[PDB]
């Protein structure tokens, strides 16, 4: 019994390591996403400003 | 007759209109010297700078100045050449603006000394050197990991206080002792009190007289902060070309000097592109960055700080910045607490020169090992936190014991640095630092204390300290 | 016949358009026919782009506009002391005319690289977490940037309060606040005696928009007069966005080209013009100094906009206020982890650049393990300590509003918490215990802080540890 | 190539098959022109007149009581954003469209197509049969079961979920890899054959699959096999 | 004399406009006072728009300009073959004048659909990633796509170097590539011999955006030249995302309306344009070829970004490089799961399939 | 309305309420109007002139010596995106806001402010 207690703590620390290096992956992939998505809405707002003061 | 007549003023834009037949060309500097006739007028003295011909005689320019004051009519000058800044021995020790007038209380260039435009091609295909070779500095960690090319651009990152000044001061004076060459110092926007601090840093240090500091405040007008780094750029090449030695060329924020660049194209009126820059920020920064190159009498070499909008490596001002560079240095807060300056990653820096190629072999070799050691160390970090010294193996208390020594090893005493700490500082060939360093890797020095291998230089120097401490 | 004389040919939206004015400068000053005033902006071919500097109600196409000849200026001189006036200098609380005797222009040039001098002198906020990890010097300028209802106003305040001990100028600038608002500051700093070394320029909401652009240059042209006599001066600006945002107006009225965000190509050369006018000078300048607080107000967090980027790149220093700190009771509500000042250690007394290394490293041990804390025992030996330890900061940098704080008395108390006396006091009574230990030292510890007034430096360590002994006695738990 | 078809389908009343190789052309070359033109730019630079310049096209490409046509286009998608305005606008003139996803692709499962993008009208129980469409509502069902526990199997794995989401987990598995083909075209790519698989038959081999009957098999028997005996195949033949 | 002559009304930012040129034509050559060369593109009812394809800081307004009576051309020709040459076909390298006695226009109608036989011939890059698991047959086009300092230099280096001992001649264009790195390239190549059957096409950074915009339909217009003789050419374009920016910065000068990315709308056509002049002619045409290998820089690894997709979808495949394997040791860096070879399979030689 | 209200401010030294029921609309047809008058357009689309009308607009709701007039102004806020200018604009000058929440009326609690979002200067 006090191995398998002892396994089980060891167990579950391991998964809750493992569960936060996937985590900290996810975070690294979703910063790109969202640089890619500002530039883009960046782009977006300033061509519609210029062509409505170049409508004038 | 050459003179012109004022007939718009929208800011920092300044129409002339000229007689047909003899408008200015473009980037000609155009001179304003006005004097109050009676109490309704205002004294003018502003350049111009010629960027289109809008047709009908008609020219816009941009003010490197305030333009309050200024009244349709007023004649304008053309002076028939770009800005010209003063060059040569004169202008070592001294401050300038964009414009090269002096800005420091030591008077001002006599009129007869020599003047260069600031506005010139790139050399050309034939005059380039054929051959890449490596720029010695005399810093260990420099020249073993991440060399230096001649004619190369080297970006610098670091958070701050980390000792960035101080690295740059130690190249200047290095480069001024061994090689016989000078440095050039480029404020681009820079803050007037920093600039003012870095000034007294120079001075206090002794080598300010031998270099020339250039600075572009960012309380000027956009044109202003786009020209100044042709102004350092224009004094540099003065040395490189008319005497044939290596010059370093510093550059205070090329981000700077690319958002000026966006903000000049905004007041034209050009349509934006990418991210809101200019169409011709390409274009622009490889006109800056081809001027920096090896020729066949000399070179210029040049060292940058790179500023990263909201730490997006893919924006576009960064992303065309790293076109061009050949080597990064990348400073540490963690190494310089733990008191080992200069504090250079070792691992983060990398180096396009770094090849078996351009530096030999064994020097390929050694970079590597070292590089594998301090891998390995760096993994072993979280065992030896967590699992003891103790757990680990043989091998790894053999690699931490070696790796400690040659950690300890790439620190270095600065010639700058003795008036923080008194020891006078050390020059160390390349060949020295590879040997040292395969020595090192061998075991050959394993049984030495591991404080005797901070700030020491070469490998004799560590057996003379371990001796003084017995 | 139009050398001097104009005709209007369009009006809207504050802006018209003048026929002549052949003379006329840039930027210089122009009257309407019927007594409105203006600013020449825009010279152009054949037409005169005229911003209005009032009610343009009253004006109509084909009416006269008549020249001046002076380039836009404002009074200057001691008599603005203690009142308020709009950025023309045209007083505006009722108490009569302003005894003014000269003028400077709004635009002038900045003080050069080689006529200043390093800072080197503290600027006491009397806010124990400002004056303690974010230090500010005399002649530094500082961002103060945050979200609405977040307490930059209540900071301005306090800090303009605590200067009433020192050779201090105060100038307070509101750009497009509400006029009940200025008028309960006003009456603030009156009720606190505030008023006798503070100017006030204000330029409401309800204002045409070229008074907006206006009022912080005449701000730093108020400031400078006292500068180059060899004072110091403190200015304040309540909103640098509404300044950016009435600009991009004026500007897009008058049909310059737009870039980012509708802003013009040089709304960045506006705010660095505007915050590189404050320095500190050199010995052979006279000595004097100007401090400058601009304050930028952000939606919802967000620093990545366009005008709070550029005032970051330009000033020495940012202050971020958090509206979740504010929310959960920890007030001013300074977050000292985005929170940097480029001049501090120079700008700090022995005494508090002695105490302040302790408590930085402990507030920044805490922040990082606070995520951790409802979890109970993860390390008792370290980690549980480093948990009370920051509770304590935390208590400890709580401070009410309009109460500044000595830098003596701030010093005492942070050397008391880094120490480790108050690592036995609830965490519920630290703000009695300082409360009782302020009046405790006035009681018996006027030599310790006399010594610290006199040298700036910590007195020796066996007196204040007895003292502290001593007043803990007294202390009772409860 | 429309008036060619046009004349087959009217003048003769002709039964016509019809291949456009990339519709999506024809707008981006009427984008190119408009600005040119003088017309003012739309909302991604697109032409003003984008959806009326489309709708004129598509609306000729119809069957009438004369005689019937069946088209099938390909449409290019722009870096792969379905909500451009020329790919969003097509939407509307087809009655069955196949949503390709390329990181179906990169998976490895070819011909890649989206099962839950994919649409079309004759999806009845009036027109397929009652046993086809609720086999095929199933297949959907658990799918989206799938989709759903992406983030959780994602961050804290498999280990975590319940009985009954193993198992959708391990028949969605199944029933992903399934929907993988090898074509006759694919041949000169990988060298294998391909096949052709009736209606009937793919019917009864997801019905099949959906009642656990090949649970026990491994999940690569599945790829690229054509009709479900070949599964059985494919992994006696892998050593099970 | 005013239907050939003209004056020059605005300048600006590489772009002019001239008064007069009544008998002009669209897409010819003109001649400033200066000497520097323009093109004119916009033929409108007053005035002549004209693309500077030099320095324009020598053109004020009211400056000549003269006709030519010549569409755009280069020259082409075997004298051309070793020398390192500017899109308009004048020397760079400073070993004299060009012998040519021919040219050829830049813009080209691409073989016809009956004009082109399938690809069936090899080309051995002598690279074994590639040979083994991207096989590229002549005639081919396969676009080389990775981000920045990933090796994409060096897979062309080779693969031209490898050409020594087969009937293969090479071009090598640079467009918006650093001065010194395209001299240690033509040193590179000279010391391992590629210099005897190689053309060097360059375009830097400093130069002005039209000529780098001009750069590979110089470079392709020269080798059709061998192509049409019965001979097999290789093209390689070391960037086409400078290409595409410096015609976006030309459109945007021109105040074209922009789409996405801020990228003009016939960015599709400008590449297509140039990457469907490669082909494998049929044998009532000679037989010969001509392989095109473009380069693609990616931010970040993003293979799903306006310009990557714009030039997939006109290649036969593309070989991605990795930056991380790159990091790691692995060189070259070649993807095996990303990197196909449409036509490939068909070119390899039994030996290898087996 | 406003008028109106001022009337029995001033006259007569009253303390009076002013209710808006949705303050955006006014703001959105300002900018409706703008584009063809001639102006360029904002940020967003707003007119340029958007804060001198909202200020315009609101200074004229103040405490006086005679009396004073205080308004209940209902705000909707578009797609909930507070960054947007016209609710920026106009939160600027807020003293003080009333939280209604679905789940406290559910719950049989009147009039249903929330405690904890309602917040007051
Ligand atoms: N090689 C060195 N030897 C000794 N001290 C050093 C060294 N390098 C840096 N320092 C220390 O670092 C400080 C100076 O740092 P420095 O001003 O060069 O950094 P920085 O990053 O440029 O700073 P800032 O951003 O404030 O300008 C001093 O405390 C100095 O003692
Ligand atoms: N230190 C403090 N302790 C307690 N309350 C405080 C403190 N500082 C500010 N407050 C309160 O916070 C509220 C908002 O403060 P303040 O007026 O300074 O905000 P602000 O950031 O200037 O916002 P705004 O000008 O947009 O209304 C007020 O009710 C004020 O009393
Ligand atoms: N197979 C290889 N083995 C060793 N080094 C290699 C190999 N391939 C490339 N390198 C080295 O990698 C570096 C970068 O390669 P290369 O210049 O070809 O890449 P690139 O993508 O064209 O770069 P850039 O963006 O700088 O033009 C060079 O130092 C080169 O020598
Ligand atoms: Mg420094
Ligand atoms: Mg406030
Ligand atoms: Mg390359």
């Amino acid at each position: 019994l006090l191995d398998a207690k002892a396994s089980e703590h060891a167990a579950r620390m391991t998964a809750m390591k493992n569960a936060t290096d996937n985590a900290n992956e996810l975070i690294r992939t979703l910063t790109l996403s969202y640089n890619r998505a500002r530039q883009a809405a960046i782009t977006q707002e300033i061509t519609e400003i210029v062509a409505g003061a170049n409508a004038l | 007759m050459t003179r012109g007549r004022v007939i718009q003023v929208m800011g920092p834009v300044v129409d002339v209109k000229f007689e047909n037949g003899h408008l200015p060309a473009i980037y000609n500097a155009l001179k304003i010297q006005h004097k109050a006739r009676n109490e309704n007028e205002v004294d003018i003295d502003l350049t111009l700078e010629v960027a289109l011909h809008l047709g009908d005689d008609t020219v816009r320019t941009i003010a490197m100045a305030s333009t309050d004051g200024l009244i349709r009519g007023m004649e304008v000058i053309d002076t028939g050449a770009p800005i010209s800044v003063p060059v040569g021995e004169v202008t070592l020790g001294r401050v300038f603006n964009v414009l090269g007038e002096p800005i420091d209380l030591e008077g001002d260039i006599p009129a007869d000394a020599r003047r260069d435009p600031i506005h010139r091609p790139a050399p050309k295909f034939e005059e380039l050197a054929t051959e890449v070779e490596i720029l010695e500095t005399g810093i260990k960690v420099v020249d073993l990991l991440a060399p230096y090319i001649k004619g190369g651009k080297i970006g610098l990152f670091g958070g701050a206080g980390v000792g960035k000044t101080v690295l740059i001061q130690e190249l200047i004076h290095n480069i001024a002792q061994e090689h016989g060459g000078i440095s050039v110092f480029a404020g681009v926007g820079e803050r007037t009190r920093e600039g003012n601090d870095l000034y007294h840093e120079m001075k206090d240090s002794g080598v300010i007289s031998k270099t020339a500091m250039v600075f572009g405040q960012m309380n000027e007008p956009p044109g202003a902060r786009m020209r100044v780094a042709l102004t350092g750029l224009t004094m540099a090449e003065y040395f490189r070309d008319e005497q044939g030695q290596d010059v370093l060329l510093f550059i205070d924020n090329i981000f700077r000097f690319t958002q000026a660049g966006s903000e000049v194209s905004a007041l034209l009126g050009r349509m934006p592109s990418a991210v809101g820059y200019q169409p011709t920020l390409a274009t622009e920064m490889g006109q800056l960055q081809e001027r920096i190159t090896s020729t066949a009498k000399g070179s210029i070499t040049s060292i940058q700080a790179i500023y990263v909008p909201a730490d997006d490596y893919t924006d576009p001002a960064p992303a065309t910045t790293f076109s061009h560079l050949d080597a990064t240095t990348n400073l540490e807060r963690k190494l310089a607490e733990m008191g080992i300056y200069p504090a250079v990653d070792p691992l983060a820096s990398t180096s396009r020169a770094l090849a078996p190629e351009i530096v030999g072999e064994e020097h390929y070799q050694v970079a590597r090992k070292v590089q594998q050691t301090l891998q390995r160390y760096k993994e072993l970090q979280d065992i030896i936190a967590i699992l003891g010294m103790d757990e680990l193996s043989d091998e790894d208390k053999l690699v931490v014991h070696r790796a400690r020594r040659i950690q300890f090893f790439l620190s270095q005493n600065f010639h700058v640095a003795e008036q923080f700490t008194g020891q006078p500082g050390s020059y160390v060939p390349v060949k020295e630092t590879v040997r040292g360093f395969k020595e090192i890797l061998e075991g050959k020095y394993d049984h030495l204390p591991e404080d005797a291998f901070r700030l020491v230089g070469r490998i004799e120097e560590v057996v003379e300290k371990a001796k003084a401490m017995g | 016949q139009v050398s001097d004389v104009g005709t209007v040919i369009q009006v809207g939206d504050g802006i018209a358009r003048a026929h002549g004015l052949d003379n006329v400068m840039s930027g210089e000053l122009v009257e309407f026919a019927n007594g409105v005033m203006g600013m020449a902006l825009n010279l152009e071919e054949n037409n005169v782009g005229i911003v209005i500097l009032g009610p343009y109600t009253g004006i109509k196409e084909g009416d006269e506009v008549r020249r001046t000849g002076r380039i836009m200026e404002v009074p200057v001189g001691e008599a603005l002391i203690g009142r308020v006036v709009n950025p023309l200098g045209q007083p505006v609380d009722g108490l009569g005319p302003v005894e003014t005797t000269e003028t400077r222009p709004i635009e002038s040039p900045a003080p050069g690289v080689m006529d200043r001098r390093s800072v080197h002198e503290p600027l006491q906020t009397g806010i124990k977490a400002i004056d303690a990890l974010v230090p500010i010097g005399r002649g530094q300028r500082e961002l103060i940037i945050g979200d609405r209802q977040t307490g930059k106003t209540s900071v301005a305040i306090d800090t303009i309060i605590n200067q009433k001990d020192q050779n201090m100028i105060s100038i307070y600038v509101a750009i497009g606040q509400k006029e009940s608002t200025v008028r309960t500051v006003v009456e603030t700093l009156r009720k606190h005696g505030a008023l006798d070394y503070t100017i006030v320029v204000t330029a409401s909401a309800s204002q045409p928009a070229p008074l907006l652009f206006l009022a912080p240059y005449a701000g730093v042209a108020m400031g400078e007069y006292f500068m180059y006599k060899g004072k110091h001066v403190l200015v304040v600006y309540d909103d640098l966005s509404k300044q950016a945002a009435a600009y991009r107006e004026l500007s897009l009225l008058l049909r310059r080209p737009p870039g980012r965000e509708a802003y013009p190509g040089d709304i960045f050369y506006l705010h660095s013009r505007l915050l590189e006018r404050a320095a500190k000078l050199s010995d052979a300048k006279g000595g004097g100094s100007l401090t400058a607080l601009p304050f930028v107000e952000t939606q919802a967090g967000d620093i990545s906009a366009y005008i709070p980027t550029n005032v970051i790149s330009i000033t020495d220093g940012q202050i971020f206020l958090q509206s979740d700190l504010f929310f959960s009771g920890v007030r001013p509500a300074i977050n000292a982890g985005l929170s940097v000042s480029r001049v501090g250690g120079a700008a700090q007394i022995k005494a508090m650049k002695k105490v302040a290394g302790t408590l930085r490293l402990d507030l920044a041990a805490y922040r990082e393990l606070e995520a951790f804390a409802q979890f109970g025992s993860d390390l008792d030996k370290a980690t549980q300590a480093k948990l009370a330890r920051g509770a304590r900061t935390v208590e400890v940098l709580k401070q009410d509003l309009h109460q500044p704080i000595p830098v003596e008395k701030q010093v005492l108390i942070i050397y008391a918490l880094t120490r480790g006396f108050l690592d036995d006091i609830p965490v519920e009574d630290v703000r009695r215990f300082e409360k009782e230990f302020y009046l405790f030292l006035d009681q018996n510890g006027q030599h310790l802080l006399e010594h610290i007034r006199t040298t700036k430096d910590l007195p020796n360590e066996d007196d204040l540890n007895k003292a502290i002994e001593a007043f803990k006695k007294t202390f009772v738990v409860s | 190539g429309l008036t060619m078809a046009e004349y087959f389908r009217d003048e003769q009343g002709q039964d016509v098959l019809l291949f456009i190789d990339n519709i999506f052309r024809f707008t981006q070359a009427g984008s190119e022109v408009s600005a040119l033109l003088g017309r003012m730019p739309s909302a991604v630079g697109y032409q003003p007149t984008l959806a009326t310049e489309m709708g004129q096209l598509q609306e000729r490409i119809t069957s009438t009581a004369k005689g019937s046509i069946t088209s099938i286009q390909a449409i290019y998608v722009p870096a792969d954003d379905y909500t451009d305005p020329a790919p969003a606008t097509t939407f509307s003139h087809l009655d069955a469209t196949t949503n390709l996803e390329r990181k179906l692709a990169e998976m490895g499962i070819y011909p890649a197509v989206d099962p839950l993008a994919s649409t079309s009208r004759a999806l009845a129980p009036e027109i397929v049969g009652e046993e086809h469409y609720q086999v095929a509502r199933k297949v959907q069902q658990t799918l989206q079961r799938y989709k759903e526990l992406q983030d959780i199997i994602a961050i804290l794995g498999m280990d975590e979920l319940s009985d009954e989401d193993k198992l959708v987990v391990h028949r969605a598995r199944r029933i992903q890899f399934f929907l993988s083909q090898n074509f006759h075209v694919a041949e000169q790519f990988t060298g294998q054959p391909g096949s052709y698989v009736p209606v009937k038959e793919t019917v009864r081999g997801f019905k099949e699959i959906l009642e656990g009957k090949y649970d026990h098999l491994p999940e690569d028997a599945f790829r690229l096999v054509g009709r479900i005996e070949e599964v059985v195949e494919k992994a006696k033949a892998m050593g099970v």
